[PDB]
DNA sequence: AGACAAAACG
RNA sequence: GAGAAUGUCGGGGAGCCGAGGUUGUGAAUUGCUUUCAAAAAUUUUGAAAAGCAAUUCACAAUAAGGAUUAUUCCGUUGUGAAAACAUUCAAGGCGGGGCAACUCGCCUU
DNA sequence: CGTTTTGTCTCGGCTCCCCGACATTCTC
């Protein structure tokens, strides 16, 4: 009577569009991987469970890697220490703690990555990070 | 009040037009629901096969058809060879048919219906043959 | 300053700041695309791989191994084009709906197919738009129009279109406006 | 340039191009042309080459030109200013083209002039048509296209109707011509189906004598709810359904042990059905049963063409002229003669007997077909085309589960019963958190703080748990934690018992626990023993995908236990209770029905575990639902009943027999005949 | 680690002795306590007393020695017929073969050792066939 | 808001 | 009644994108419970492990699943037994458009 | 076991096709 998405074919389309958009992600990331394996910036452990042959760029069957996570003998060890150290050294200038979480190293990364030298693999992890998050976008433009 | 059993010949005289008194008489029976041994649905789709060549399909589809719908199918006994052998003793029939009573009995089957098995006979005091279509 | 280093600072301040679905949840697609840009561009001088003309041809085949088109095209390019504008920041265009369009009443057009059956095929409609719709549309109100007097509304048409002469005036009037109205109308024929 | 290139980049490299090709200075012809508004979206009903055709004939003066006439047209001119003879050419053409004397005369011709100048027909004459058997119509049927309509309830409805109209014209007329004399249409938003309808249907009731032309066929007759409530009301219809529906309103009676449902009245001597006042909110006699629409099409279908003009053109302008009428159709204008002696005992006999038939819905999976863009090898090139995906590929037609998913948990301090798993979800922290509610956060220091800040307001979750008391709370944990540091705390997680099932089997879905969705216990399976009891159990929808894509059953025939399956039941799906002293075993025999068989005949509407719930058949709306306040019902707390609503109160599926209705209502049992058939379609 | 079940032609191999090293491997067979379906025992029973003449008793005493010691039964499933229709579609063999691949995939039978059903075929990628003579 | 699916309560 | 044109109000379908939430992996910090495992006066303090979490960050999945390597996808819609379909669907040619892929029109069967 | 109570994924932008209802002018 009053109308609100009073339809099957609605629904299916919106759970469709998800889909779509959720698949379009995997595949830009499938391709980063590619591109990012034959130059040649990967880190080992990481590029060592992604296929690169049959199912190009893919996470191998029952596993879940981490760029920046190296699991040795069970035992998990952050891979850029040096870069952490850098972030500390920042956060004692600023006076609050030493004690802080690994990952938050990709953002001083992406601080120190505009007028300073970053490892290889801090640019791979920077540049998958960007892939996650791509912003807002209208297809038209039209600067108003 | 009496649980009933029927063997291929019946389906097969209702599977046959030519003799209409007879597929009728196959039909009626049909009407009541009446029990059926698996050996009976194997042997009725070898019969299907071999004399009237009927596709493998069209066979199949028409015994999920019967075994939904009309009849009821008896699940195998696992006490059956052991029975048979004790029924060969004092009966001697082929080997097929007192699997098929031995199968009926086991299932407390109390009659039974077939022509070419001697009708009127009492099968171990617990089952007695009928012939339907005299 | 770009997102990055806002976001490095802002944590910095307040080590217990939630950043995903709090501080950013959604901006502009520049933002980030500058960010990327200054990112790749300053670390193009530092790492060679991001130079090696090789490595960008052998990218350039990986992805398109079967599209020696876009390979060529892509050739002119360099990493930092790969890696935002066709990888990362790759947005695709609408569907064309112009197949949805309707169909003419009038015009159709009779095919044989391979079936050996002959079938119709159906011409789309004209876009309003196009300039011969505009001209159908407009003779269609030049016809159609007719005036009357106020005083006794009497049909005094006929006096002031009445020649060709007077349709051809008032077609060459309207072709050069792109509205017409009761004042322009009535001042044509000197009538207010 | 401007309609065909609408992308920025790409409207400036043509608008470029364009000013390059014609010698124009690209440098004010961009910045005036950069930001061109696009045009709207807006098509009209002819295509360019129509319009084309018909702009010559439409020029007059020096825009206007004989040569630009096609060569048709310039044939049909000459004929029609000959004034010869041709088959394509009508008798109102030269009617309508006597001044059209000269060539010079077609100039400046109105739009249907030069339309049929140009292709022969004054504009849509229609073709008015005639069905001749079920053929036309189930043709009609199949070719008819989805989202076609203003809605998809609208499209329903219609769709079912011209079935249900496909089978009776089968069943009573064997499709043959012209076997419906007459069809009458009523409604009582719903607008749209009413003129759609009635000019689809005109196709079967049509003549072609050429007295009946039009839009709808003169034997189409819509009525008005006018006519429909005087008749009913004349005829005594109210009398009737107002008897059929009483017992309802005794049996509410007996519920509430009162006599407010039911009221005595003197001047027809007997108890009408009524309601209280405070259960009288949008209470309608009319619409708690099926068999009110049955009712209302009886009433229309013997009101003929005469009633309608009467009650739609009641004004006569003088007594005389209508007086006919009212003496033909009216007893004396006091109320109308029955269209015949036994009218009302006959539709009460009808009624009675009227089985109400159930539209189901039991898609579980269906074959979907993928096309993908692809390099494909032909002739020693690579070209992209479209590839079909290989394999059975099944698409899934229901929810397989809710959106929530919760994981597992194992706390010791809880006792799990054997066949049930603890899972735990986060949930913000809110007033709706008390002391019971409190008791199942899986953490136990969240719970001991809570409890403490709780017990500092007063135990009243209202002040504890608002934002306000949430934000002093993360202000000051060390209070309530015997003054040991503490996270703040935002979110709790929640547990539940119960019996949630994996999501998946692959990576980390195995991780994930999920409810079936709503409506998605669709199947009710009913074995027996060789004993006789009966055991029940509900299936869930995923092994049923499995089982109908391995080809098999919905429904295992066979538990563990061994017992055969006796049968499935889906909602929707119509039984038949027997009496406590009927022995239904081999019973068949269901074409005696009378009120009483009727009676006993229920629908399934929820199942779950091994409880199917039941309404009878020809209920649709309850005198009263179930509020928690009061705590009655016509059905109790669920609005439907396991048992019978009789007072022998059985267990339905302890003795219910399925049944097999059509679309008219008319059940179906195993027969001779349908069996003789069943491999006499094989023979 | 994978449930393995046989057909008629391995136990006939067994019974007969004309061919001592095939004879010998389908007795090898038999040392795995290897499953088997029960249309396999009745095909088994037919063929004994068609092509041998086998005198009942004989064959009966035999069937339980076999099924009390050596191999095991597989009870049949109700979901046969369904199944078999399923199969038939994708497959073209002979019906009875049909239905004792449909047994013995429904009893999660992971290999079936025969040699006239094409070997090496995998049957719904759930049961593939082993030559097990070659 | 509605009505299913199942916990929860006796 | 039908058709053409121009406006107002609604409805339907499809498409390109965005932000969270949930579950799980790893980490930083702080807790509750149990057991070990000591010291001390049934009770108090300390190390370890396990269960449950909290705050924050990186990452994985997001209908089970099935394709594919195109900058492609199918999976909650309808019909109904064919487990088959609808929701893409011919050929040419003459042009417009672009860094080109690709896109928009015209003409004849 | 029989009955009642309870919880159930949520929000943003924009474009492009179609249908219908109601008005106005005109024609058949
Ligand atoms: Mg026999
Ligand atoms: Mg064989």
């Amino acid at each position: 009577g009053k109308g609100n998405s009073v339809s099957q074919t609605a629904e299916r389309t919106k759970y469709r569009s998800v889909r779509r958009l959720r698949e379009r992600f995997l595949l830009r990331r499938e391709r980063l991987h590619r591109v990012l394996y034959i130059l040649n910036f990967l880190p080992e452990h990481y590029a060592s469970q992604i296929d690169f042959e049959k199912r190009l760029g893919k996470f191998k069957v029952e596993t879940e890697p981490k760029l920046v996570w190296k699991n040795t003998d069970g035992q998990f060890s952050f891979l850029f220490q040096n870069s952490f150290n850098e972030m500390l050294e920042d956060f004692k200038a600023a006076g609050q703690e030493l004690k802080i979480p690994y990952d938050w190293t990709i953002y001083h990364l992406r601080k120190k990555a505009i007028s300073q030298k970053i490892e290889k693999e801090e640019l791979a992890w920077i540049l998958l990070n960007f892939n996650h998050k791509r912003g807002y976008y209208q297809l038209r433009g039209e600067d108003f | 009040l009496d649980k009933i059993a029927i063997d291929t010949n019946i389906l097969l005289y209702a599977y046959d037009n030519r003799d209409l008194d007879k597929q009728d008489r196959a039909v009626e029976i049909l009407l009541k629901k009446p029990f059926v041994t698996q050996l009976v649905v194997f042997e009725f789709i070898k019969v299907l096969e071999r004399r009237f060549k009927m596709d493998k399909k069209e066979i199949t589809k028409l015994t999920i058809k019967l075994l939904k719908e009309v009849i009821i199918p008896l699940s195998l006994h696992r006490d059956i060879y052991n029975y048979s052998q004790f029924l060969l003793q004092r009966y001697n029939f082929g080997l097929s048919d007192i699997l098929v009573l031995s199968d009926s009995i086991l299932n407390n089957c109390t009659i039974l219906l077939s022509e070419d098995m001697c009708n009127g006979m009492i099968v171990d005091k617990k089952l007695k043959i009928v012939n339907p279509f005299l | 300053k770009t997102v990055g280093t806002y976001i490095y600072e802002t944590l910095l301040q307040n080590p217990k700041q939630k950043i995903k679905g709090k501080l950013v949840r959604t901006i502009e697609r520049k933002f980030y695309k500058e960010e990327l840009r200054q990112i790749l561009e300053k670390q193009k001088e530092f790492h060679q791989e991001l130079q090696s003309d090789d490595l960008y041809n052998d990218c350039i085949r990986e992805l398109y191994r079967n599209n020696e088109v876009h390979q060529l095209t892509l050739r002119k390019k360099d990493f930092v084009h790969l890696f935002m504008e066709d990888i990362i920041f790759y947005q695709r265009p609408l569907r064309s709906q112009k197949s949805s369009v309707s169909n003419c009443t009038l015009e159709f057009r009779k095919y044989k197919g391979e079936n050996g059956a002959e079938h119709t095929q159906y011409l789309k409609a004209i876009p309003k738009s196009n300039p011969y719709y505009q001209e159908f549309r407009l003779w269609q109100w030049i016809f159609n129009l007719n005036l009357y007097t106020k005083d006794n509304d009497e049909n005094v048409t006929k006096v002031f279109l009445n020649t060709t002469q007077d349709f051809e005036n008032l077609f060459e009037f309207l072709n050069t406006r792109k509205e017409v109205d009761q004042k322009a109308l009535l001042k044509h024929f000197k009538l207010n | 340039i401007i309609y065909s290139v609408n992308d920025k980049v790409e409207y400036e490299k043509a608008l470029k191009s364009f000013a390059r090709k014609h010698h124009l200075d690209e440098s004010s012809f961009f910045e005036a042309f950069r930001k061109f508004p696009p045009f709207k979206s807006e098509y009209g009903s002819f295509s360019e080459k129509a319009i084309k055709k018909l702009l010559p004939l439409m020029r007059l003066g020096k825009y206007w030109n004989y040569a630009e006439i096609d060569k048709y047209s310039r044939e049909r001119i000459q004929k029609i200013i000959t004034g010869e003879y041709d088959e394509n050419i009508k008798d109102k053409v030269r009617e309508k083209s006597v001044h059209l004397t000269i060539e010079n005369d077609f100039q400046g011709l109105q739009l249907w002039l030069a339309q049929y100048i140009v292709y022969g027909r004054h504009s849509e004459a229609s073709m008015i048509g005639k069905w001749n058997s079920a053929n036309d119509l189930e043709v009609f049927l199949k070719d008819f296209k989805q989202h076609s309509l203003r809605n998809p309830i609208v499209e329903q409805v219609i769709t079912e109707t011209l079935r249900v109209v496909k089978d009776i014209w089968l069943k009573y007329g064997n499709g043959t011509k012209d076997f419906f004399n007459e069809i009458h249409i009523e409604l009582g938003d719903t607008r749209y189906i009413s003129k759609y309808i009635s000019g689809i249907l005109s196709n079967i009731v049509r003549v072609e004598d050429g007295s009946d032309e039009g839009v709808n066929s003169k034997n189409i007759v819509p009525g008005n709810g006018k006519i429909t409530t005087q008749l009913k009301q004349d005829w005594g219809l109210n009398d009737v359904w107002n008897d059929l529906i009483l017992p309802r309103f005794e049996r509410m009676n007996q519920l509430t042990n009162s006599k407010d449902f039911t009221a005595w009245n003197e001047n027809h001597q007997k108890f009408l059905p009524t309601v209280p006042i405070e259960f009288s909110k949008g209470f309608s006699k009319k619409r708690i049963d099926h068999r009110h629409h049955a009712l209302d099409a009886l009433v229309i279908a013997c009101a003929t063409t005469d009633h309608v003009n009467l009650l739609n053109n009641q004004s006569a302008k003088s007594d005389t002229k209508r007086y006919d009428l009212k003496k033909k159709l009216m007893k004396f204008p006091k109320q109308f003669l029955k269209p015949w002696e036994k009218f009302t005992v006959d539709a009460k006999h009808n009624l009675e007997s009227i089985i109400v038939s159930f539209k189901q819905n039991l898609r579980v999976i269906n074959k979907a077909t993928n096309y993908y863009e692809k390099y494909v090898e032909k002739d020693g090139t690579k070209n992209k085309e479209r590839v079909e995906q290989a394999g059975t590929n099944w698409a899934i037609r229901k929810p397989m589960h809710k959106d929530t998913v919760s994981g597992k948990v194992d706390l010791p301090w809880v006792k799990v019963p054997k066949g049930k798993i603890l899972t735990a979800t986060r949930k913000s922290l809110d007033s709706s958190f008390d002391l019971k509610s409190i008791g199942s956060i899986t953490d136990t220091g969240i719970q001991k703080i809570l409890k403490n800040y709780l017990a500092f307001k007063d135990g009243n979750p209202e002040l504890a748990f608002s934002p306000e008391g949430i934000d002093d709370l993360n202000k000051n944990i060390e209070k309530y934690n015997d003054g040991k540091p503490h996270q703040p705390i935002n979110k709790v997680r929640v547990f539940e018992l119960g019996s949630k099932f994996q999501v998946g089997q692959t990576g980390n879905k195995k991780g994930k626990y999920v409810e079936a969705a709503k409506g998605t216990n669709l199947f009710f399976a009913v074995y027996e023993d060789e004993k006789g009891k009966r055991s029940y159990e509900t299936i869930p929808l995923n092994e049923v995908i499995e089982r109908q894509k391995q080809g098999l059953t919905s429904v295992p025939l066979e538990n563990e236990k061994g017992s055969r399956l006796l049968f499935d039941l889906s909602p929707n799906d119509l039984v038949y209770v027997p009496e406590i002293d009927e022995n239904i075993d081999s019973n068949f025999v269901f074409s005696n029905l009378n009120k009483e068989k009727i009676s006993r005949i229920y629908k399934v509407e929820k199942t779950s575990g091994t409880e199917c719930y039941f309404v009878r058949q020809d209920i649709a709306y309850l005198i009263k639902q179930y509020d928690a306040k009061t705590k009655i019902g016509e059905l109790e707390s669920q609005n439907k009943l396991q048992v019978t609503m009789t007072d022998d109160r059985i267990r339905i599926t302890d003795t219910c027999v399925k049944i097999n209705c059509d679309r008219l209502g008319n059940i179906n049992f195993i027969t001779k005949e349908k069996i003789k058939q069943i491999f006499n379609e094989f023979r």
